[PDB]
């Protein structure tokens, strides 16, 4: 009789409506996926297309129940999930240009290719040509050449086309009361009417430049000794003072510095490990590997992979006849299916990358039991945070020792802890200021304060001043060198990384107290701890169903983001870094160019 | 002195779905449940009022045996006094229970690649059932206060969902065929003995 009342019984067909439609698109996807042919291209295409058609319908029929007369609030967590309508806001015709624009952007970049000044049939595409280059390369006019032709041939096709993007975005954005498309975005943070854990759009912001700043005394060491050892490696190149050159950051954006560890290793004769011989030389196949993943998991009492899990999971290259996509993803299909779909090779990284997927498949089976709307994590970054934390774990020598694989005769010195210590804050730290400038950038076009004739002009300051690299050639406004990262050109929030690095260091911390662990965090292995494992599951089962803080604190006791574990994790290497670098300038001149002579 | 259905009730074609749950009449014959308790692929075999095997020494006046089909989570609710979904909305056990309850998988038949949606439960109704009874009727569910002439819309739905079956789902998740054995014993002629 009441709104309530017919809500609830609104989501309840829609509930059961939508584990069947939403079961055969994923079940489509997976035939394609596992099973590549045009013919289930088309299976997907129709499944899918049937079940974006249903969620229209439903949202439509749900924006019928007001959320001001709903009190039940998970009730209106799931009414407030079904009613953001989004792009049908605006006006057909503005909705089938925002679409045509994406789509066109996202074919660009996925088909922009770049040829050769001395030969116009040789081209290379960012994946894998230009990809391999910046990754693998070390002569420096190879690298500029891809870095630069990257970003003027495709790159300048991105530009007016992104413009527009900024347009009807804003328009959306500002269509559901929000004051622009960042807003919009930060929107899921957003936490209202749970007095003791809201969360407001812009404490998004403030939380972020917060930890950051705490963050930026490690990162300068960081940049510093990086800086030293590139600068050894291109003398005539890198001043001491000055920003680093945006081509030699390992990748084609400088998102991640993890193949400048060649070039930067401290001892770089003390060994690495890698426990592949010893996979190979123990006989281990994919089957062993995710039935170690398996008992990892069993051993702080999660639950052991449903019958189906086995059954069904493609684990391995399924030979030459039929291709699969092999970028290891975990599927939650709904109705008890879990999946995991990898082209396992027998090496250390695809058994590190098990454990991650394997986290996010039981991160599924803990909130299983939640609303077909509420089978998700607490926000954006908790499952990555969650696969990661397994990798962190899984990667220690006192698991791989446990494990058979590492044989107890292996003495960890401090040496190669330092190397160890040294690739993570490359992979981990290196991203976090790249990643919050990007995504301040874009913010602030959203919001509307870096004026068209300034963007270009705007994000290389961005880049001097908060990353502390600089562009080798100077761009004037026919570029658009964010969209030439994958995910400027193809909307996707990008604050989840940094969400989720910080996210899994305040995971793994406390379940390293729990699991009574001595010694410096990164050494630490969870296994064998049933205190661990249930202070995880408190917030596995969680789903989104309590808001993102109360999922945080169950497990760290805390109400809000923190970095101080990101920071004890690296606070060995902090140190040596402040060794290091006492014969080096610590910071950067933002006005130093290469170009500039 | 003839053997009671055996085969026609367990060992059977399709199961009906669960809000349209057959019953069959077993009575005037002996009874083969001494040896058919030690079959065992059961995934749940528990009598809610008697001995399993020991009941063979008494004969009862009208053995009741309704037979259906559920999922692992139902089969939870095939219990007495147990009001989940389908306990109290399509075939309720009385708290006064005194029979039998079988329950084995069946994803090899029950359940089709593809969506076999024959096997149905009933998910809205206006009342909740009351002990043993049957309710198969396709009334529209009137949810909304607003007419709803056989109207399916705006609060108001057909009130039979179906199971789509398939056979990689979860045991939770799966088929179960389910047979439910109502024993009672009064002064009507007891003609059920072993
Ligand atoms: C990947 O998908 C293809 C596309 O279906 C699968 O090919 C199928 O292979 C099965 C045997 O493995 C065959 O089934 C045949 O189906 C036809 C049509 O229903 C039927 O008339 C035949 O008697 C036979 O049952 C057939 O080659 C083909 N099925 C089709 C075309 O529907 C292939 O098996 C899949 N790969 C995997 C991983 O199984
Ligand atoms: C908001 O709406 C939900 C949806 O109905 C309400 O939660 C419901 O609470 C009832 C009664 O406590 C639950 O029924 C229970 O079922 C269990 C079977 O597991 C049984 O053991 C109990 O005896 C009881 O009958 C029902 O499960 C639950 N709905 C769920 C969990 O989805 C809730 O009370 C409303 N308000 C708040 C503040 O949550
Ligand atoms: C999946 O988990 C079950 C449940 O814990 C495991 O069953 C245990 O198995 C060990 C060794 O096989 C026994 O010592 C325990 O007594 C068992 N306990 C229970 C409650 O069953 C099972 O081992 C796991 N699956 C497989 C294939 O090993
Ligand atoms: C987690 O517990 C298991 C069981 O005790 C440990 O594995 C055993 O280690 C002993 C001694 O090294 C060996 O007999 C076997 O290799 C293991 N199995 C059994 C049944 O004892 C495991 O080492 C523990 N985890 C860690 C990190 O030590
Ligand atoms: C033009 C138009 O009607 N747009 C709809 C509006 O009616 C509805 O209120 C909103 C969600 O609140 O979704 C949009
Ligand atoms: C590591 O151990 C060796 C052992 O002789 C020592 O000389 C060295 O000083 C230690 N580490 C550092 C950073 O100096």
């Amino acid at each position: 009789s009441t709104i309530e009342e017919q809500a609830k019984t609104f989501l309840d067909k829609f509930n059961h409506e939508a584990e069947d439609l939403f079961y055969q698109s994923s079940l489509a996807s997976w035939n394609y996926n596992t099973n590549i042919t045009e013919e289930n291209v088309q299976n997907m295409n129709n499944a899918g297309d049937k079940w974006s058609a249903f969620l229209k319908e439903q949202s439509t029929l749900a924006q019928m129940y007001p959320l001001q007369e709903i009190q039940n609030l998970t009730v209106k967590l799931q009414l407030q999930a079904l009613q953001q309508n989004g792009s049908s806001v605006l006006s057909e015709d503005k909705s089938k240009r925002l679409n045509t624009i994406l789509n066109t952007m996202s074919t660009i970049y996925s088909t922009g290719k770049v040829c050769n000044p001395d030969n116009p049939q040789e081209c290379l595409l960012l994946e894998p040509g230009l990809n391999e280059i910046m990754a693998n390369s070390l002569d420096y006019n190879e690298r500029l050449w891809a870095w630069e032709s990257w970003r003027s041939e495709v790159g300048k096709q991105l530009r007016p086309l992104y413009e527009e993007y900024v347009v009807l975005k804003n328009e959306m954005a500002r269509a559901n009361h929000y004051e622009d498309y960042g807003d919009y975005w930060r929107g899921d943070y957003e936490v209202n009417g749970v007095d003791g854990y809201d969360y407001s759009r812009g404490q998004l912001i403030e939380d972020v430049e917060h930890t950051f700043e705490e963050i930026k005394p490690l990162y300068e060491h960081l940049h510093a000794y990086v800086r030293a050892k590139l600068m050894n490696a291109y003398p005539s190149y890198i001043s001491p003072i000055g920003c680093l050159p945006a081509h030699l950051l390992g990748d084609m954006w400088g998102r991640f510095w993890t193949n400048l560890y060649s070039l930067t290793v401290p001892f770089g004769q003390k060994p690495n490990i890698d426990v592949t011989d010893a996979m190979v030389d123990q006989a281990w196949d994919a089957q062993r590997i995710f039935k170690e993943a398996e008992k990892f998991f069993v051993s702080v009492g999660l639950p052991n992979m449903t019958q189906g899990f086995w059954e069904n999971s493609m684990l391995t290259d399924p030979g030459n006849v039929q291709k699969a996509v092999c970028h290891p993803t975990a599927w939650d299909l709904g109705k008890g299916d879990f999946r995991i779909l990898m082209c396992t090779k027998v090496t250390m990284d695809d058994f590190l990358t098990a454990h991650h997927e394997m986290g996010h498949i039981q991160y599924d089976m803990a909130y299983a039991a939640q609303p077909f709307l509420l089978r998700n994590g607490a926000n954006e970054g908790f499952h990555e945070a969650v696969g990661e934390i397994m990798s962190l774990s899984a990667a220690t020598p006192k698991h791989l020792k446990s494990i058979g694989l590492l044989s107890p005769d292996f003495q960890e010195d401090n040496e190669t802890e330092i190397n160890f210590l040294l690739k993570q804050a490359l992979t981990i730290v290196g991203t976090l200021p790249f990643t919050y400038m990007l995504e301040k950038w874009r913010w602030m076009v959203f919001k509307g304060e870096i004026p068209k004739d300034q963007w270009m002009k705007k994000w290389w300051e961005m880049k001097r001043e908060i990353v502390g690299v600089v562009e080798p050639v100077p761009h004037d406004e026919t570029y658009c060198d964010p969209a030439s990262l994958f995910h400027v050109s193809n909307d996707y929030s990008f604050i989840r990384y940094y969400t989720r690095t910080l996210y899994q260091f305040q995971f793994q911390e406390a379940l390293c107290q729990a699991a009574k662990h001595e010694g410096p965090l990164h050494k630490c292995d969870i296994s064998n701890s049933t205190e661990a494992g249930q202070k995880l599951f408190n917030m596995l089962r969680l789903g989104k169903s309590e808001p993102w803080t109360l999922a945080l604190e169950n497990v760290v006791g805390a109400k809000n983001m923190n970095v101080r574990p990101l920071l004890n994790y690296f606070e060995p290497l902090f140190t040596w870094l402040k060794d290091q670098n006492k014969n080096s300038f610590v910071g950067w001149s933002t006005d130093w160019s290469p170009y500039a002579d | 002195t003839n053997l009671c259905p055996f085969d026609e009730v367990f060992n059977a074609t399709t199961f009906a779905s669960v809000y349209a749950w057959n019953r069959k009449r077993i009575s005037n014959c002996v009874a083969d449940y001494s040896v058919l308790y030690n079959f065992a692929p059961f995934f749940t075999f528990k009598c809610y009022g008697v001995s399993p095997t020991k009941l063979n020494d008494l004969c009862f006046t009208n053995v009741y045996a309704d037979s259906f089909v559920i999922r692992g989570n139902e089969v939870s609710q095939i219990a007495p006094g147990q009001t989940g979904n389908i306990a109290d909305y399509n075939y309720k056990l009385p708290d006064d229970f005194t029979g039998c309850v079988i329950a084995w998988n069946s994803n090899k038949l029950d359940s089709k690649v593809g969506g076999n949606y024959n096997y149905r439960y009933r998910l809205f109704r206006k009342s909740n059932l009351k002990p043993f009874e049957r309710d198969i009727s396709t009334e529209i569910y009137q949810a909304g206060n607003k007419p709803c002439n056989g109207v399916a819309g705006v609060n108001c739905y057909f009130p039979l969902q179906s199971y789509g079956f398939r056979p990689t789902y979860g045991v939770g998740h799966q088929p179960y065929r389910v047979v439910v054995l109502s024993f009672e014993l009064l002064h009507a002629p007891a003609t059920v003995c072993g």
